[PDB]
């Protein structure tokens, strides 16, 4: 988060509360935080990645998601991209 | 124009943010990776266009683009492609358009709309024709001297119709031109040399021409970077000349099978035919050779018998007549993992290409040809040798399935010997899957030109193939050319490309000019009959 | 006050943070501070946007500044969230200690964001074994704590265990008392004792008045 | 929660902390940084010594803008008196830069053009010292009871990973013993 | 002579190094803690390596085993040390 259906109710019901709770949370900083993700330290500061079965597509500029096809970019608008699995490799 | 400036150009076009905004041919990629190396040094980012489709470009191109300010083109315009439509001296956006391919197309030179033209510093020429193609064309007793001006531009138009009609033939190694660019700016990087080495080398099948002495060219390079003078043992860490052979899979194979699969033996000793078997074991037995010592791998060989190879081809292989062989070819050292010659391992790289991965399924293949790309542009590093070696062996499954099928359509006799030029078509046959490539067809029906007339003599003929299983018929057909064994003699090239757009302009019902290469079309063969009814008559050669 | 140390201190107590087995004083007092000025340099962005104005160069620390930003950011950012992890690990037994009396309360001192996270977490977290398990909720099963035996949420004030530590600390140009150095204690057994260049594992109880004091690396 | 370790730091982690050092360089040109710690300083002459953090020099090694120069105390013979040292010294680990081990990793990545002749050099020096420096600890190590450890000088990255062990054995020894009480 | 064989294997485990990575002398150091005993070495790897020590491995067998069991107890007794 980012940025089933067999298990009881119960851990839904306290799940979607426990999400909601988090969101407070991150409302709460106003940091940036940020804090579920960014687990692992920046370097340096561009990266290539590919992209996977995302075609598509934006923030700050739009980039035109497309098919298979690797780019050379900064760190953070791929770790965005990457909470939903949208790119590769790293 | 100069491309030092245009490059400066590019470079101030470059920067940005939000950033930025900017398949078969290896002499492209060898200029891709090197200049892309240089920028990734530089830090520039830009947008990496896999080009598959002719027409797919439209889609594209002209569907998501926004904030873009800044092989293929020398035949199709893409001005009408895409309409462009020229807004506001100082343009929003350029194409750059990389093309070795000559005659140019009209549009690109004149009416220079997002070229910044490529042409530098490569043909000049001249090439005087399309000075009147255009100054005299534009901007086009009074009835006399009117008559006179129609005249006129009516021969000058005739001049032209044989100008941009003609076949499309690649001129000179690019590669050559980018790294000598490069060096001007003194950049000297021993990973891009052995690169151009490698573009250079891919292209050989069409001989060198330049290429022959373009060898000093590269020669210097070898002069101006001495990894040691004297060892320096081993060193742990790092090319050299070596006397090559145009034999096949030499390194990672038997000599034997070596001879056995090679394509430039194979019709001089007639292979597929029991006859030369003999002979072949007779070059054996002349070289003085056990049978057995030939099926041993390459690196378990005595060094007797490697020190002394040379001098037993130079006394044995003469005599049928493989005197020119021996060649100063260049050879890359990566030190502990073994020497390759830049010809093998650009065989087992486009076998990677090729192998190793209702118009929704076609559709779907052309984008899995895409997916295998990928594959081959992270294959191009030194070491990532893992992928490398499976591809280097699948090379060798391909080339023993070439022969094989080669022998089969050697017993049935298929080819049609017209004087106009040589027809065939494989409807039926194993292991039709591979045909779906057009580079099996393309290096196949190289095969087999070379095979049926080495020449023996006389007047080389083209060749006609295609094949189908699913998809209603789709019989690809690629353009076929003689190949000469030295003896560019005349500048031939080529001749269907105009043929291609007299039979395409007929009714033309389920013809698809889809392939993004000129040589090969799909079409019916309910259809393809005609076609070659039309093509034989009217020939236009 | 001074950001080269205040950052230095970030990093300290970063590393502090992660080592502790458990809770330490909530440092508001520099949190604070940081969290703004990092907010002022990091909408101080202004002329990279007045940049693309001047269009009808070396954006080195341009970027650099931004990746520190970001970088420093990151550091915080494992600081607050192992703190929170902490806390879902000791919530029962933090919530006794607000109950005691002596010594130092929850509140804020030691602990804003913690004690909403806190209440909140627990709250619904009691809802989550309540409405499951206790329903079902025998009389004297009623209750959610320590019965005695055995035992529970009661765990795990321990300050026993065995953790590295490095002897670093100010010098009067006190408690050294030579030759080589400072300073001198287990219980049962005596000192051993200490060396400011080596690292000497020991009990963490014994070495938490350091901590307390920062006489004691981690 | 990340949950890894979560008592050892991760390996990237001790290496953003070796990020924080100081070091000097030979800058290319002949700024004001307003972020955290660096506070220095007016344009630097070009092939002249000046301290900087690490991961900056990184930085400008990317761009090529500055010519690092390579430590004094990392020369071939120093490391052959300290293995000397060390078949001397059954029970010290003496002289150790502590953060050394990334270092070199990070030096011959790039800063390998600036050194005289390192290549099958020192690299095999430095895993010599290395593996005998492991040995060392381990029999030191077969000594482990409470309440000493004995810490010396090492460096940091080999006492994360040997982190685990030892730490969560000692608990279990004083537990059962101070309990057997 | 005698020694010059077992100094060329020698050199060989502890003076081969191929792209960042040294191989041999870490099959070895895992090997003696394992408590193994052995040592596995591919040799084609060692065609890689030279050249005249193939063809005087390929000559006589017979005489060659010792050198290499002498460079590998030489080997193993420093890490022996590191280990009666």
């Amino acid at each position: 988060n980012g940025l089933t259906n067999n298990l009881s109710h119960q851990e839904q019901e306290y799940l979607k509360e426990y999400c909601d709770l988090i969101t407070d949370l991150k409302s709460g900083d106003l940091v940036d935080i940020d804090l579920s993700g960014s687990l692992v330290p920046p370097s340096d500061v561009f990266i290539d990645v590919r992209v996977l079965k995302d075609a598509g597509e934006t923030e700050y500029g739009v980039f035109n998601l497309i098919k298979d096809s690797q780019f050379f970019v900064r760190q953070s608008d791929v770790e965005r991209l990457i909470q939903q699995g949208y790119l590769q490799k790293i | 124009s100069q491309f030092s400036e245009a490059y400066n150009k590019i470079l101030r076009n470059s920067s940005s943010h939000s950033s930025c905004q900017l398949c078969l041919n290896i002499d492209a990629l060898c200029a891709t990776k090197m200049l892309s190396l240089l920028f990734k040094k530089q830090l520039v980012q830009s947008q990496i266009v896999p080009i598959f489709g002719y027409s797919e470009l439209r889609r594209h191109y002209s569907q998501l683009d926004d904030n873009i300010n800044s092989g293929f083109g020398g035949v199709i315009d893409l001005e009408a492609f895409l309409e462009i439509d020229p807004q506001e001296q100082s343009f929003r956006r350029d194409i750059y358009v990389l093309d070795a391919h000559r005659p140019w197309n009209l549009d690109n030179i004149f009416g220079s709309q997002i070229i910044q033209c490529f042409d530098d510093g490569t043909v000049d020429d001249t090439l005087g024709e399309q000075k009147e193609a255009y100054y005299k064309l534009l901007e086009l007793n009074d009835l006399s001297k009117r008559k006179q001006r129609k005249k006129q531009i009516h021969e000058y138009e005739g001049v032209l119709e044989e100008y941009y009609s003609q076949g499309t033939t690649v001129v000179n190694s690019i590669s050559a031109q980018i790294y000598s660019l490069l060096s001007a700016i003194g950049e000297t990087n021993l990973s891009n040399l052995w690169l151009n080495i490698l573009g250079t080398t891919s292209l050989d099948i069409a001989y060198a021409q330049v290429y022959n002495r373009l060898y000093p060219l590269l020669q210097d390079e070898v002069k101006r970077l001495t990894p040691s003078s004297r060892n320096s043992v081993k060193t742990p860490d790092t090319l050299n000349i070596q006397p090559d052979y145009y034999l096949f899979l030499l390194r990672h194979s038997s000599l034997y099978d070596s001879f056995y699969y090679s394509n430039y033996v194979n019709a001089k000793l007639s292979l597929w035919n029991e006859n030369g078997k003999k002979r072949l074991h007779k070059m054996f037995a002349r070289m003085g050779i056990p049978l057995s010592t030939a099926q041993e791998t390459w690196l378990y060989m005595d060094h007797s018998i490697k020190r002394e190879l040379g001098i037993i081809f130079d006394k044995n292989l003469d005599r049928y007549g493989l005197q020119d062989i021996i060649r100063d070819g260049f050879v890359r050292t990566l030190g502990y993992r073994g020497s390759i010659s830049a010809s093998e391992f650009v065989e087992a790289l486009t076998a990677l290409l090729e192998v190793g991965n209702s118009a929704q399924k076609l559709t779907n293949l052309r984008k899995r040809w895409v997916s295998n790309f990928w594959l081959s542009w992270d294959a191009l590093d030194d070491r990532k040798v893992e992928l490398l070696n499976r591809g280097i062996q699948l090379a060798q499954d391909l080339q023993r399935a070439i022969f094989n099928t080669g022998v089969a359509i050697l017993e049935k006799k298929l080819i049609k010997h017209l004087r106009i030029y040589r027809l065939c078509v494989l409807q039926d046959g194993p292991d039709l899957d591979l045909y779906r490539n057009p580079l099996t067809l393309l290096r196949l029906g190289n095969w087999l030109i070379e095979c049926c007339a080495e020449s023996e003599d006389k007047q080389l003929l083209p060749m006609v193939l295609a094949s189908i299983d699913e998809n209603t018929d789709t019989y690809l057909v690629a353009g076929l050319t003689p190949r000469y064994p030295r003896g560019t003699k005349k500048p031939i090239l080529n001749n269907f490309s105009m043929a291609f757009q007299q039979i395409t302009a007929e009714t033309d019902a389920k013809v698809r000019i889809d392939n993004f290469e000129s040589s090969i079309i799909e079409i019916r063969r309910e259809d393809l009959s005609p076609f070659l009814e039309k093509l034989t008559l009217s020939g236009l050669l | 006050v001074s950001p080269q140390q205040d950052f230095s201190d970030l990093m300290k107590s970063w590393k502090n943070e992660r080592c502790s087995p458990e809770l330490l004083p909530y440092p508001h007092q520099l949190m604070k501070r940081l969290l703004n000025r990092i907010s002022m340099q990091s909408q101080l962005e202004n002329i990279s946007m007045g940049f693309l104005d001047m269009q009808n160069e070396s954006k080195l620390p341009l970027l650099c500044m931004e990746t520190e930003l970001e970088r420093l950011k990151f550091v915080i950012r494992s600081y607050i969230r192992c703190r929170l992890s902490k806390i879902d690990k000791f919530s029962l037994y933090l919530r006794q200690l607000n109950e005691d009396e002596n010594s130092l309360i929850s509140l804020t001192d030691l602990l804003k964001d913690e004690i909403k996270y806190h209440d909140t977490h627990s709250l619904i977290w009691l809802k989550l074994v309540n409405d499951s398990i206790l329903k079902y909720m025998p009389e004297e099963l009623q209750a959610i704590n320590d019965t005695e035996g055995s035992v529970n949420m009661i765990d795990e004030p321990d300050w026993n265990k065995f953790v590295f530590i490095h002897v670093n600390g100010p010098p009067d140009g006190e408690n050294e008392f030579g030759k080589p150095c400072y300073t001198v204690i287990p219980d049962l057994k005596e000192e051993v004792e200490l060396t400011i260049g080596s690292i000497y594992v020991m009990r963490y109880e014994v070495i938490r008045d350091l901590l307390r004091d920062d006489k004691v690396a981690l | 929660l990340p949950a890894h370790l979560q008592q050892t730091f991760s390996p990237e982690e001790i290496q953003f902390i070796v990020e924080n050092e100081p070091i000097k360089i030979f800058p290319r040109i002949t700024w004001q940084l307003i972020t955290t710690d660096d506070k220095a300083l007016n344009n630097m002459v070009a092939m002249r010594s000046t301290e900087v953090v690490l991961w900056i020099a990184l930085l400008l090694k990317q761009q090529s803008k500055c010519s690092i120069v390579a430590p004094q105390w990392l020369t071939t013979k120093e490391l052959d008196r300290k293995i000397q040292y060390e078949k001397t010294h059954p029970d010290r680990f003496s002289e150790l830069p502590w953060n050394w081990l990334v270092l070199a990793r990070i030096l011959f990545n790039k800063a390998k053009d600036d050194f005289h002749d390192p290549i099958h050099e020192l690299r095999g020096k430095i895993q010599d010292l290395r593996e005998i420096r492991q040995i060392k600890v381990l029999k030191g190590l077969k000594y482990l009871n409470e309440s000493h450890l004995q810490l010396d000088n090492l460096s940091l990255l080999e006492i994360n990973e040997l982190r685990p062990f030892i730490t969560e054995i000692m608990d279990k020894l004083r537990e059962i013993h101070t309990a057997s009480l | 002579d005698n020694t010059e064989i077992i100094k060329s294997f020698k050199n060989f485990i502890l003076e081969f190094r191929l792209d960042s990575q040294f191989i041999y002398r870490d099959q070895l150091r895992n090997n003696i803690l394992v408590k193994n005993y052995s040592l596995t070495v591919n040799m084609e790897h060692l065609i890689g390596y030279n050249e005249d020590i193939y063809k005087k491995l390929s000559d006589e067998p017979s005489d060659i085993i010792p050198l290499f069991e002498t460079a590998i107890t030489q080997v193993a007794k420093r890490i022996s040390i590191l280990s009666n």
